[PDB]
């Protein structure tokens, strides 16, 4: 029991670093590199 | 056409020069050759290359 | 089976030995803020 | 990057990576810059893929 909740809670973070299809998996980075009419789409992604 | 590489290197080219003095055990907001992002700043033990 | 007054957290040798059978990676009440900003190596998988 | 702007009369700036509103901020590891001359109807020929 404790196992599983600690693999679930740090796949859980492991999703953090995952790109999803857009540019980076970083949200800081790409607010600041990309304008936010485009950066819109990236964002949208990384929410999903 | 112009080609950048945005990877964790040390940046060689960095833009308009604009220098902050560092400070330390205090809430601030870093941008270290473009590291944008937030949290606390204490110096460090570890054996960086 | 009775609790032990001779140790401190009043439990029983079987327990005792419970208790330390199981590594408990996150117990929670433990207020980790205090100690992940004092680290020497990485940062535990708790603190992330 | 603000003296990109008068040193060429722009048909088509399309950025990929990075904005170019948002340009002189970021940190770059490298910068290559390759330079050739190509024809009208073929400039969506020099692109990724």
């Amino acid at each position: 029991v404790v196992n599983h909740n600690a693999q679930a809670l740090n796949t859980l973070v492991k999703q953090l670093s995952s790109k999803f299809g857009a540019i980076s998996s970083v949200l800081n980075d790409i607010l600041s590199r990309l304008d936010p009419p485009e950066a819109e789409v990236q964002i949208d992604r990384l929410i999903t | 056409v112009l080609s950048f590489e945005l990877l964790h290197a040390p940046a060689t080219v960095c833009g308009p020069k604009k220098s902050t003095n560092l400070v330390k055990n205090k809430c601030v907001n870093f941008n270290f050759n473009g590291l944008t992002g937030t949290g606390v700043l204490t110096k460090s033990n570890k054996k960086f290359l | 089976i009775l609790p032990d007054p001779s140790k401190p957290s009043k439990r029983s040798p079987i327990e005792d030995l419970l208790f330390n059978k199981v590594t408990l990676a996150d117990a929670g009440f433990i207020k980790q803020y205090g100690d992940c900003l004092g680290d020497i190596a990485a940062r535990d998988l708790i603190c992330a | 990057y603000s003296v990109l702007y008068n040193f060429a009369p722009f048909f088509a700036f399309k950025c990929y990576g990075v904005s170019p509103t948002k340009l002189n901020d970021l940190c770059f590891t490298n910068v290559y810059a390759d330079s050739f001359v190509i024809k009208g109807n073929e400039v969506s020929q020099i692109a990724p893929g």
